[PDB]
């Protein structure tokens, strides 16, 4: 509730509003002005992205508190990353990530 | 009058009721997934309503 | 943070109500993305900053991308469902709407009458969530990695083309 | 200053709408969409409850919830693709062979 | 809390099964070999049993805010591991008939066993939810493992959609419970209440939605309609696992949740569970009356038997030996279901492809498979609660527990449902010995036959002499 935080909140709100309104006004001016006259590999790579993005979120949570977790948290995240990498190795070796078979 | 055992028949009628109730209950197993979801939601409504009534 | 919470909850409710009663899959997924962004704004209004960030990153940025991928690759151009619109017929939707309204009434009656000091909305950072995640919730993290591995293996076995 | 009742009521409304979408829609894709709405609503309810108590356990439950949501969306869309490539039909009432 | 080395000793089956998942997956990444990966999976599960012995040599303690290990957890871990080992043994000949990849099956069985172990030790709502999902998603894969077959794809879609909905119900109920009570541990659900205010409406609604999810998972009425379709459509080793390990693990975590929660001794929840148990017993037995399909029949049988288990759960907060009754009944039900579904699996193995039929055709099984017919009729007598079988010992435990707690409606329900079971189980067991007009040679098929034979012998011996099983279950007690 300080002056600086509410100033940055207003600045961020104005940034978002003016940005989206600038894009909207660009499209409105473009439209108004001027005269008139599949393969399953894509699913596989998207699903792999989803799974590895959730595991990436776990690592996102870990990375911001490494010093507070100590070496025990390092061991747990090392087991996590090892399971993650074993899954990646399995996907590569079975041809799931091989785009040209 | 008794040559076809009447007491045996009036003791057999629970088996008749059980067969009728089984045939009636087998109509819920129609194989439709939307009905299975609907029956789960109906059971959720019934369980929540019973818990709210009993308090 | 109060006005933001109420307007984002209103946007989320309206967007998912438009989701469940729409015929075009891409339009329905777009309204679902809008509802997810509104729910992320609700999360940010309550101080759950990590939850809102993950709502946009994962829910509105990975899962709905997978849904859009599937919709685009199956190419739904009105395969005997768009030309019917059976869910807009009263006999199909009126019953389940009554059932869902009864469930909502019972749940909301359960919500009311519970003591409430109010949500402070103070920011619970991602550092605290990370400390809890790799502190008292370690086995949850490891078995969640196993859960995502199970989902990966199942989805590869079922969804590969050959 | 935001009541717990209002956040839980919002989550309940979203859950009920997702369940209705799961029931009334005959297309399997919209059933998966309703499932995603339901699991996101339950995760929102956990976040609301965690923010009320000032505890980090609500966001941890959210993280587990969206891990489940991602993995089961992957599995459900794989099964949807299999149904599409085996029948050329996403009607969920057509896949009803086993009956009592 | 931090994990001391002793806590690592108490996590030994969980660690060994997770390491087996990693090792089997890396072996598949090396070379796709059916025999080596199946052998690695069964070696990992047997090592988890020996690790259970090592856990027993340690103490009973709370390894996390999430997990608590005790004799209760050890017993349920042993039951889940036995069911998973039997599932792998039954799966090898069936997968030998399969044409696509056949090692992801063992990977999924291992992950489902890991979820069963987590539910065996679960002391927290987070661990309960995660264990249910770790059971469920590999079963989504396993039920639709033969997805080119119409029935397996149908069962996979039904099970996936309904289990996702039930998980949403369970998670929303957990969220309402956490909204009421500020802690997610089992012992604190209803702790902040007193002076007759145990029936808080939000807590009861949360437990109701959790009951909806768990009663889907336990095939309890009215969340039971999925069971015969999924049991019939799934592969037969998958049906074995789904009947034994999933139900046993989920009922164990429900038992511990109702033992530890201060809201467990609630009159409203007890009455609702009594209604669900009554309806489950009567409806499962009545619907199994006119079934010619053996797998649908065993699905309705599972509904009724979980109703009997629920009757034993209702008397938990009043009597004492409800835990002992649940343990004895679950051992008997595990061995009977393993025998029945293993006979169904062995006669349907090797896999005949997605195009050929997979009907059991149990009529006249004695005249070409006499030993499997004897095992199947022993299992049919055991599921009927006939004396000289362990199923009767479990049924006797359920009746004694119900009589001690004055649950007279449930006692009468058990009697009536048992009579209906007598009819249809005897129909199957006597159709085994009639005459049918018309309608192997490897050691893994023989291993499956040895598994069903040992299950039959255990059922007979422990039906005649049940004192060793009672003595084993009685020393496997949780923290009071
Ligand atoms: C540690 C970091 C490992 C990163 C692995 C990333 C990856 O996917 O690597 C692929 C690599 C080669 O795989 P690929 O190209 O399919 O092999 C054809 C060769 N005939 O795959 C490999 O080189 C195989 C992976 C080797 C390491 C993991 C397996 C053994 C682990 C033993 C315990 C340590
Ligand atoms: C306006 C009418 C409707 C018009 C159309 C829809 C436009 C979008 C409306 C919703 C989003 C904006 C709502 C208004 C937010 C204004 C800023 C605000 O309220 O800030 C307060 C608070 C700041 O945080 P804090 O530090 O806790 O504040 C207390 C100070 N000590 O803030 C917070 O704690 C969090 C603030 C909200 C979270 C960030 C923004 C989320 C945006 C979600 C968009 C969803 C999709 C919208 C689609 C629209 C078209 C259909
Ligand atoms: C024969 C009758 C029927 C048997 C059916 C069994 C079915 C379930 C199988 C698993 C059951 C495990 C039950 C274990 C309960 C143990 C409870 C307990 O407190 O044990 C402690 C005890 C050590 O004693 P104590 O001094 O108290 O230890 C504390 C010291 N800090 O430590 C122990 O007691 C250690 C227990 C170790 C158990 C190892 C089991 C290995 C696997 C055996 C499988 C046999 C084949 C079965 C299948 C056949 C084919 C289908
Ligand atoms: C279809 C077949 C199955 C039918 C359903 C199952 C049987 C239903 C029996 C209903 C019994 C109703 C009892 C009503 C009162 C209960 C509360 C009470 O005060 O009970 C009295 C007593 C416990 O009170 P207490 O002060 O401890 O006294 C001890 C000395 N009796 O209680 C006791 O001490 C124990 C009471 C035992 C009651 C009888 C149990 C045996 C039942 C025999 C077979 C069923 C009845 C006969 C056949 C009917 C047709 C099939
Ligand atoms: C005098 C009153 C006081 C004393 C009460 C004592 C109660 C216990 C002792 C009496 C029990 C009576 C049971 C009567 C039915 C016996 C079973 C029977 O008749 O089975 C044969 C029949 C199959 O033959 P069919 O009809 O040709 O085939 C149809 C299917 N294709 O099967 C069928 O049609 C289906 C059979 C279904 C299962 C059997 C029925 C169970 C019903 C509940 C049993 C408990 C009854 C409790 C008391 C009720 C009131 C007397
Ligand atoms: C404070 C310094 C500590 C130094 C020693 C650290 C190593 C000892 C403690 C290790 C604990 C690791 C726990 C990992 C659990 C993994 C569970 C996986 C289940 C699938
Ligand atoms: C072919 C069968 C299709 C069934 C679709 C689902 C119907 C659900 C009806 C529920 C009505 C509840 C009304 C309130 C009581
Ligand atoms: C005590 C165990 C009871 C259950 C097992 C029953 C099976 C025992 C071993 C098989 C014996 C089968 C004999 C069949 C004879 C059929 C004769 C038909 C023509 C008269
Ligand atoms: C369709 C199958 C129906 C089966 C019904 C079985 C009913 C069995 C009889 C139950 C009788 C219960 C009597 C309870 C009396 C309690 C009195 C308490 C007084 C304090």
């Amino acid at each position: 509730t300080s002056t600086e935080v509410i100033a940055h909140h207003w600045a961020f709100a104005i940034f978002l509003i003016v940005a989206i309104g600038l894009c909207c006004l660009m499209l409105v001016g473009g439209w108004f002005l001027g005269g008139r006259a599949l393969s399953a590999k894509f699913y596989l790579v998207a699903m792999f992205f989803v799974i590895f993005d959730v595991e990436a979120l776990y690592l996102f949570a870990w990375s911001t508190s490494i010093r507070e977790s100590g070496w025990v948290g390092f061991v747990e995240a090392a087991i996590f990353i090892f399971v993650l990498l074993a899954g990646l190795v399995y996907l590569v070796r079975i041809g799931a990530l091989d785009w040209t078979p | 009058l008794l040559k076809r055992d009447p007491l045996n028949s009036m003791m057999n009628i629970p088996a008749v009721l059980s067969r009728f109730a089984g045939k009636g209950l087998l109509l819920s197993e129609n194989g439709y997934l939307r009905w299975y979801v609907a029956s789960m939601s109906i059971g959720a409504v019934v369980v929540l309503a019973l818990l709210m009534v009993l308090r | 943070m109060e006005f933001a919470f109420y307007i984002c909850g209103l946007i989320a409710i309206l967007a998912t109500l438009r989701v469940i009663t729409h015929t075009n899959p891409v339009h329905a997924l777009l309204y679902l993305i809008i509802s997810l962004l509104a729910i992320s704004g609700v999360f940010f209004s309550l101080g759950a900053y990590f939850a809102g960030a993950l709502e946009i990153i994962v829910y509105a940025g990975a899962i709905m991308v997978l849904f859009v991928f599937v919709v685009m690759m199956l190419n739904l151009g009105g395969s005997e469902i768009e030309q019917e619109r059976q869910w807009l017929k009263p006999q199909v939707w009126i019953g389940p709407a009554i059932l869902s309204a009864i469930m909502l009434v019972v749940i909301v009656y359960a919500i009311l009458g519970v003591n409430d000091q109010g949500i402070d909305g103070t920011p619970i950072s991602a550092k605290a969530v990370g400390i809890t995640l790799f502190g008292p919730y370690v086995l949850a993290v490891e078995l969640a990695s196993m859960l995502l591995l199970a989902g990966l293996v199942v989805a590869f076995h079922v969804g590969r083309e050959e | 200053m935001i009541p717990l009742q209002h956040g839980l009521i919002l989550a309940a409304i979203l859950f009920v709408l997702g369940l209705t979408g799961l029931v009334i829609r005959r297309n399997l894709l919209f059933m998966l969409i309703g499932l995603e709405i339901m699991i996101n609503a339950s995760a929102l309810a956990f976040v609301v409850a965690g923010s009320y108590w000032g505890q980090t356990d609500g966001q941890v439950m959210y993280i587990l919830a969206i891990s489940l949501a991602a993995a089961e969306a992957s599995i459900g869309l794989a099964l949807l693709l299999q149904l599409h490539r085996r029948r050329q039909n996403l009607n969920i009432d057509s896949v009803s062979e086993m009956r009592g | 809390m931090t994990i001391t080395p002793q806590n690592l000793i108490a996590l030994l089956p969980l660690l060994i099964v997770g390491l087996t998942v990693v090792v089997v997956m890396l072996s598949i990444a090396w070379r796709r070999n059916h025999f080596l990966n199946a052998t690695l999976s069964v070696i990992g599960l047997n090592a988890a049993l020996v690790s259970l012995w090592f856990v027993g040599q340690a103490g009973a303690m709370d390894v996390t805010p999430l997990m608590r290990v005790d004799g209760f957890a050890m017993l349920y871990t042993g039951l889940v591991l036995l069911a998973s080992l039997a599932t792998c043994t039954f799966a090898y000949p069936w997968l030998e008939g399969y044409n696509d990849n056949k090692d992801e099956f063992y990977l999924l069985v291992l992950i489902a066993a890991l979820g069963g172990i987590l539910l065996a030790n679960a002391n927290h709502l987070a661990s309960l939810f995660l264990g249910i999902e770790l059971i469920s998603l590999p079963l989504f894969g396993l039920v639709g493992y033969a997805f080119r077959q119409k029935r397996s794809l149908e069962a996979s879609i039904k099970y996936t959609i309904l289990s996702a909905a039930a998980s949403s119900f369970l998670l929303f109920g957990m969220a309402l419970v956490y909204a009421q009570s500020g802690d997610l541990s089992f012992v604190a659900l209803g702790k902040n209440l007193g002076d007759g205010m145990l029936n808080e409406p939000l807590l009861l609604a949360g437990f109701g939605l959790m009951i909806v999810g768990l009663g889907f998972k336990l095939s309890l009425v009215p969340f039971h309609l999925w069971t015969p379709d999924v049991y019939q459509g799934a592969p037969a080793p998958v049906s074995t696992f789904l009947a034994t390990a999933s139900k046993i693990a989920i009922f164990g975590v429900v038992m511990r949740l109702f033992l530890y929660a201060p809201v467990g001794d609630s009159e409203a929840i007890r009455v609702v569970l009594a209604i669900i148990a009554f309806a489950s017993i009567i409806f499962g037995n009545l619907m199994a009356l006119s079934q010619t399909n053996i797998k649908r029949l065993l699905g309705y049988s599972s509904i009724s038997h979980l109703g009997y288990l629920l009757v034993a759960l209702i008397a938990l907060q009043t009597g004492e030996m409800s835990m002992e009754a649940v343990g004895v009944y679950l051992a008997g039900y595990l061995f009977s279901s393993l025998g029945a579904f293993g006979v169904v699996s062995l006669m349907s193995s090797p896999y005949r492809g997605p195009d050929a039929d997979s009907l059991f055709s149990y009529r006249g099984l004695f005249w070409h498979r006499p030993i499997l017919a004897a095992v199947m009729t022993v299992m049919m007598l055991s599921l009927a609660g006939i004396p000289m079988t362990l199923g009767f010992i479990g049924k006797f435990y359920v009746l004694a527990v119900g009589v001690q707690a004055h649950l007279w409606w449930l006692v009468g329900a058990v009697v009536v449902g048992s009579a209906i079971g007598l009819y249809y189980y005897l129909r199957v067991a006597v159709s085994l010995y009639l005459h049918a007009p018309e309608q192997p040679s490897n050691w893994q098929y023989s291993a499956g036959g040895i598994v069903v034979l040992i299950s039959a012998l255990l059922v007979l011996v422990l039906g005649v002499w049940p004192q060793p099983l009672i003595s084993i279950v009685r020393l496997a007690m949780p923290l009071m």
